[PDB]
């Protein structure tokens, strides 16, 4: 069956929206005239 | 032998909360799975950084579940599924 | 209250059209308009002041 | 100010205007109007 | 478990008596254990 | 010119019309001599039963979907005909940014009031000389922070930087010039309980740092030094008031800070342990 | 209620059904109307030349209307024209136009 996460919620809920913990992953990060002549 | 009679009750089926929600939740996850892939393809095309937060939109599940039980519609496909609770008496 | 379709029909059985005229005008909406003598269409800009 | 009562612990707060909708101690927000102090006359009939 | 994320951002417990008065959604969040991969073929 | 009908009682003629309107009869009566003025008052709450100039103005649009027993190619002709006529106006970028605004606002879980003020702020700037480029996301995220301040919310720069790449120095100056536009078109206590919600703390412990952060300003010494870490040392002091097992390493990874910083703030705080007790 | 006038008060008898000539509308309408907007740009008054200019009949009691004057309980409104550069058919006259084409010549038009 599906387990239930049973804490004070907002610890787990803090990672949902903004959390200021960016990246932590490496997935999709992306002359003279006579002389030159 | 005679004709098949469609008025036999056992030949019909009923749909409660579960198999109604199985039709809905399959479609809502079907929409979001492609839109995550839309965030996959456009990120490597426009050459930017990936973001799992921006990859998945919660409103694909949030607005889907709220608006469906709001009206009697389910899809206009199906209609009149949800009604308000009858509280004229305890027998109601 | 709504003066229905069939309720008009019972008044024709009696036939007193004066009650039929009074009900659908003064009790309903009354209006005084103006039209030209030639082209019988609502066109005349009235300024009876 | 006007006298306000909490939902759960029923603590008399009696705050004022622009004082935020948040009860003290308990974290409830359902506040109450509280009853008046003047008499109400009825009839037995 | 059923919860409400309030307007400031507190995501705490929930009880249906308050949910009847505040006109909300007696609802619980759902979470997915996601796995990311990359094939280089 | 004029176009205002002043309804006055010719019997009285003593004042501007202090009259009465019989809404239950749809009539307006003189409130002095007792004479009616005009029958058949039209209503205002009646036409709203079958049903935005603040943002869209006078601009209208009509969605043309398919019918039910029609040809599918005809809708393709109209949307191509709608496609050639999208350059008659320039509001197509506005609704596209608004879709991106609604994309960012709902992913940030912010309520619909913050959706209002952000589109309110973006419509004020929209397109002027002082913009010029600015990478679009920057004036979006600035108006996002406008919705943080105007709707009394508590958002940080790194919180938006955890979502968007705005490169800070471009982000703040573009936020600064938009403020002067708002100036040209005429409080860390809110940040406290969100972190308490991030840590999962009781309300008496939540208001314990509130009385801490209140009295920390009036006490003075060492001044600001950004209130973010001043908020988190109010947390670490009031958690040292009790016995909750968190310490500095877990709260360091939580709010993304520095363990060595808060112990230096703890140094001035343990001296200031006197002027902070309430019960 | 209504203000007294002196026009001959009669009744309607024969009623004729007819169609419009386009120059007849230009001899009746009072405005060209080019602005697709509703009210003013300042979110008040009117566009004047938009979809609800004061040249037409007004409502909302306190508004007076231009050419009709009076109020909404007396003004019956007016009419305006919009002319184009390209004629189109009418939905009610599709097949009735089609039957004419199935009965007349396409060159001499006989
Ligand atoms: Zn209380
Ligand atoms: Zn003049
Ligand atoms: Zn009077
Ligand atoms: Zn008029
Ligand atoms: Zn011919």
């Amino acid at each position: 069956r599906i387990t239930t996460l049973d804490e004070t919620v907002g610890v787990t809920m803090s990672h949902t929206g903004m959390s200021m913990r960016s990246d932590n992953s490496n997935f999709l990060k992306v002359m003279p005239k006579k002389e030159i002549l | 032998k005679d004709q098949d009679d469609r008025d036999h009750f056992g030949k019909k089926r009923l749909d409660l909360a579960g198999p109604l929600l199985a039709q809905l939740f399959k479609t809502l996850f079907k929409k979001l799975t492609k839109d995550i892939f839309r965030y996959m393809q456009r990120t490597v095309e426009e050459a930017h950084d990936f973001n799992m937060k921006l990859a998945i939109n919660a409103k694909t599940i949030t607005s889907g579940l709220k608006y469906a039980l709001a009206t009697g519609n389910w899809g206009s496909s199906r209609a009149g599924v949800s009604q308000v609770l009858n509280r004229y008496t305890y027998s109601s | 209250l709504r003066f229905g379709e069939m309720e008009r029909d019972c008044m024709i059985a009696h036939g007193a059209a004066s009650f039929l005229k009074e009900r659908l005008m003064e009790a309903s909406d009354a209006f005084r308009v103006h039209i030209c003598g030639i082209c019988g269409l609502m066109t005349v800009i009235a300024k009876l002041n | 100010t006007l006298k306000y009562i909490c939902a759960e612990c029923s603590s008399k707060l009696s705050l004022s205007r622009t004082d935020a909708v948040r009860c003290k101690d308990c974290g409830h927000r359902i506040l109450l109007k509280a009853r008046t102090k003047r008499l109400v006359q009825f009839e037995a009939r | 478990k059923p919860m409400v994320n309030e307007s400031d951002g507190v995501t705490h417990a929930l009880y249906p008596q308050e949910a009847r008065l505040r006109n909300l959604t007696y609802s619980s969040g759902l979470f997915v254990d996601v796995k990311k991969r990359t094939y280089e073929l | 010119p004029n176009l205002n009908i002043v309804l006055t009682c010719p019997e009285c003629k003593v004042y501007p019309p202090k009259i009465v309107e019989r809404f239950s009869e749809g009539d307006v009566v003189c409130a002095l001599c007792g004479l009616v003025l005009s029958d058949k008052l039209v209503d205002t709450r009646s036409e709203w039963r079958t049903f935005n100039p603040l943002l869209d103005g006078n601009n209208l649009s009509t969605r043309i979907g398919k019918g039910e027993t029609t040809d599918m190619r005809f809708t393709k002709e109209l949307n191509k005909a709608q496609g050639k006529n999208v350059m008659d106006k320039k509001d197509n970028e506005v609704q596209a940014a608004f879709a991106k605004i609604t994309m960012l606002c709902d992913a940030a879980e912010l309520p619909k009031i913050v959706k209002d003020c952000a589109k309110e702020a973006y419509k004020l700037c929209h397109d002027e000389k002082t913009l010029k480029g600015k990478s679009m996301e920057s004036i979006m995220a600035a108006s996002i922070l406008i919705g943080c301040r105007r709707a009394e919310v508590a958002r940080t720069f790194k919180e938006i930087q955890s979502l968007i790449h705005v490169k800070t120095k471009e982000f703040g100056k573009t936020l600064n010039i938009m403020k002067n536009i708002l100036r040209g078109k005429s409080q860390n206590l809110t940040y406290i309980p969100r972190f308490c919600s991030h840590l999962g703390l009781p309300m008496q412990v939540t208001t314990s740092a509130e009385y801490t952060a209140k009295k920390c300003k009036e006490i003075k010494e060492i001044a600001g030094k950004s209130p973010i870490t001043i908020a988190v040392v109010s947390i670490y002091l009031n958690i040292l008031l009790f016995q909750i097992p968190i310490t500095a390493a877990k709260v360091g990874q939580t709010l993304q800070v520095t363990e060595g910083t808060i112990k230096s703030g703890y140094k001035i705080l343990y001296e200031h342990r006197d002027k902070l007790v309430d019960p | 209620g209504q203000q007294y006038s002196s026009a001959p008060l009669r009744t309607v008898k024969e009623v004729q059904f007819g169609l419009f000539s386009p120059e007849e509308v230009r001899a009746i309408s009072v405005a060209k109307i080019r602005f697709p907007e509703t009210m003013d740009e300042t979110q008040t008054r009117a566009k004047i030349g938009g979809l609800n200019d004061p040249r037409l009949g007004s409502i909302d009691r306190n508004l007076k209307c231009q050419t009709c004057q009076e109020g909404m309980n007396e003004c019956p409104g007016h009419f305006g024209h919009i002319d184009l550069a390209k004629p189109v058919f009418h939905v009610g006259f599709i097949a009735k136009i089609k039957k004419v084409c199935e009965c007349v010549c396409m060159h001499c038009g006989k």
